C-alpha cells in the first residue's frame, strides 16, 4: 500500500522558519516525483513543486522560490519541505503527494501550519441548558491553537460548529438533541478536549 | 522579432515529471521583448524572451536517439 | 501561466441525476488533466487521470471527458457520498496547475430549521463574559437569515456567526449564532430574542428568554 505520512499540524511565530516531513512506504522512493501542494480555506490549490528522489531533481513554482526549499533524504525514503520568513500567508494546510506521468496520484493527509504570534490557551468551557426532543450545547471558548473535540456522554450520545477567531483566540460551540425523556432525568456531559495544552474539561449540563 | 543575440543555459537540462526536458535559458540582448529561435518538438506554445535579467523555461519533446536555440548559439545534447 | 477556470464554484444536485462539472483551460494541454474529489477534512482523491482514464477503485458513475482546451467530470446517479469539491488539474507544464473547485451540494426536500435559544451559563457571567447561543439545526435549503433583538430593539453589535458544511448523513445544514456582550450590559437588559427568516415560513421563527 502506497502511503505518505505528514505530522498532522505545526505552529510557528510570524517571521520563524517551519519544516515539514513526507515519509514515503510501499513503493520505491526513487521511482517517482513527489509533488508539493498548498491549500488555503476556500482557496484555489497551487502547486508549489516537485521533486525527483531518483535524480536530486528540483522544479519550484516561481511564486514559491522566495518562500520554500525542498531537499530529500533516500536513506529515510523522506521528502522535506521548509517555508521560512512565515507571515499569516503561510497558514494553509500543506500536501505531498506521489507523481508521476498521471499527476498527483496518492496524497499526504496534510500537514496544517498555523503562522501567529497568539499563545496556546486552554478553553473556557460553558453549558448550554435552556432558560419532544431537547436540545443542549457547549460553547467551547477562549482557546489556542486548533484543534478541539467534543464528546457527549464519553461517545454514547450532535452538530459540531466550526470555529471562528474571536480574536487571536478560537471560538467553538457543539450542540446535541436526545429525547426529553432522557434529559434531566439522566446525565448529559459534553466532555471537551484541547491536546495543546493538555487539557480535558467535562461539564454536566443542569435544568434551568 | 526573434530574438537576435546570444542565450545562455542557466541549469542543466533535466527530464519534467510529464516526460518533457526542461531548458532553463538567460538571455543576453538588447532587443526584449524577442521570440526565442528554436530548432532540433517544442512543447512551449509561445517561447519569449520577456526581459534580459529574467531566465525562461522552455519544454520540448525529445525524439528518440541535438538542440539548437538563439542564432555563438546555444547547443544542447540529448 | 495556464490558468484552468471552473466556473461553477457551487453545483446543486438531486439524488439520482446527472450532473457536469466544467473545466477550461487558458491554452491546449491536450490530455494532461486530472480530477481530484475532496472532502471536508479529507485529503484528496484520485479520480479521473490524463482526462478520461478512471483510477482503479474509482466507481464508474464518474466519467471524464474533453480534450485540448474543454474539460468536464460527469457524476452519474448522484448519492449522498458524492458530496465534495471536485478539482481539476492540468500537468501539461510547469507550473502545474488547479481549477479553483465545484462543490457539489446534493438537493433534498424542505427542512425548517430547529431554533434553541441559550442565555449565558453562571460559570461565564463569574467571568464577566455574556454570551447567548441560538442554534438553527438541520434546515435546507442552505439560505438563511438569523436576527437578534433585545427587549424588542435589534442588535447587530457583536454577533458571530458559524456554518457547518452540507450534511452527508441527511443533506441538511446547521448554523450557530452567539451574541457576546459585557456582564454588565447583559444585566442591563431583560429580553434575549433569536429569530430565523427561512424559505419553510412567512413569518420568522422567535424563539426568546427572560432573564427576570
Amino acid at each position: 500500500d502506497v502511503q505518505l505520512v505528514e505530522p498532522g499540524a505545526e505552529l510557528v511565530q510570524p517571521g520563524a522558519s517551519v519544516k515539514m516531513s513526507c515519509k514515503a512506504s510501499g513503493y520505491t522512493f526513487s521511482s517517482y516525483w513527489i509533488n508539493w501542494e498548498k491549500q488555503r480555506p476556500g482557496k484555489g490549490l497551487e502547486w508549489i513543486g516537485n521533486i525527483y528522489p531518483g535524480s536530486g531533481t528540483v522544479n519550484y513554482d516561481d511564486k514559491f522560490k522566495s518562500k520554500a526549499t525542498l531537499t530529500i533524504d533516500t536513506s529515510s525514503n523522506t521528502a522535506y519541505m521548509q517555508l521560512s520568513s512565515l507571515t499569516s500567508e503561510d497558514s494553509a494546510v500543506y500536501y505531498c503527494t506521489r507523481g508521476g506521468s498521471h499527476a498527483m496520484d496518492y496524497w499526504g493527509q496534510g500537514t496544517s501550519v498555523t503562522v501567529s504570534s497568539a499563545k496556546t490557551t486552554p478553553p473556557s468551557v460553558y453549558p448550554l441548558a435552556p432558560g419532544s426532543s431537547v436540545t443542549l450545547g457547549c460553547l467551547v471558548k477562549g482557546y489556542f491553537p486548533e484543534s478541539v473535540t467534543v464528546t457527549w456522554n464519553s461517545g454514547s450520545l450532535v452538530h459540531t460548529f466550526p470555529a471562528l477567531l474571536q480574536s487571536g483566540l478560537y471560538t467553538m460551540s457543539s450542540s446535541v438533541t436526545v429525547p426529553s425523556s432522557t434529559w434531566p432525568s439522566q446525565t448529559v456531559t459534553c466532555s471537551v478536549a484541547h491536546p495543546a495544552s493538555s487539557t480535558t474539561v467535562d461539564k454536566k449540563l443542569e435544568p434551568r | 522579432a526573434m530574438c537576435l543575440n546570444t542565450f545562455v543555459l542557466k541549469k542543466e537540462v533535466s527530464e519534467t515529471q510529464h516526460g518533457t526536458i526542461l531548458i532553463k535559458v538567460e538571455y543576453k540582448g538588447e532587443d526584449a521583448p524577442c521570440k526565442i529561435p528554436f530548432s532540433t518538438r517544442l512543447i512551449t506554445a509561445n517561447p519569449v524572451v520577456t526581459k534580459k535579467e529574467e531566465p525562461v523555461n522552455i519544454e520540448a519533446e525529445p525524439p528518440f536517439g541535438n538542440i539548437v536555440i538563439g542564432i555563438k548559439a546555444l547547443k544542447i545534447n540529448w | 501561466d495556464i490558468v484552468m477556470t471552473q466556473s461553477q464554484k457551487f453545483m446543486s444536485t438531486s439524488v439520482g441525476d446527472r450532473v457536469s462539472i466544467t473545466c477550461k483551460a487558458s491554452q491546449n494541454v491536450r490530455t494532461s488533466v486530472a480530477w481530484y474529489q475532496q472532502k471536508p477534512g479529507q485529503s484528496p482523491k484520485a479520480l479521473i487521470y490524463l482526462a478520461s482514464n478512471r483510477h482503479t477503485g474509482v466507481p464508474d458513475r464518474f466519467t471524464g471527458s474533453g480534450s485540448g482546451t474543454d474539460f468536464t467530470l460527469t457524476i452519474s446517479n448522484v448519492q449522498s457520498e458524492d458530496l465534495a469539491d471536485y478539482f481539476c488539474l492540468q500537468h501539461w507544464t510547469y507550473p502545474y496547475t488547479f481549477g479553483g473547485g465545484t462543490k457539489l451540494e446534493i438537493k433534498r426536500a424542505d427542512a425548517a430549521p430547529t431554533v434553541s435559544i441559550f442565555p449565558p451559563s453562571s460559570e461565564q457571567l463569574t467571568s464577566g463574559g455574556a454570551s447567548v447561543v441560538c442554534f438553527l439545526n438541520n434546515f435546507y435549503p442552505k439560505d438563511i437569515n438569523v436576527k437578534w433583538k433585545i427587549d424588542g430593539s435589534e442588535r447587530q453589535n457583536g454577533v458571530l456567526n458559524s456554518w457547518t458544511d452540507q450534511d452527508s448523513k441527511d443533506s441538511t445544514y446547521s448554523m450557530s449564532s452567539t451574541l457576546t456582550l459585557t456582564k454588565d450590559e447583559y444585566e442591563r437588559h431583560n429580553s434575549y430574542t433569536c429569530e430565523a427568516t427561512h424559505k419553510t415560513s412567512t413569518s420568522p421563527i422567535v424563539k426568546s428568554f427572560n432573564r427576570n
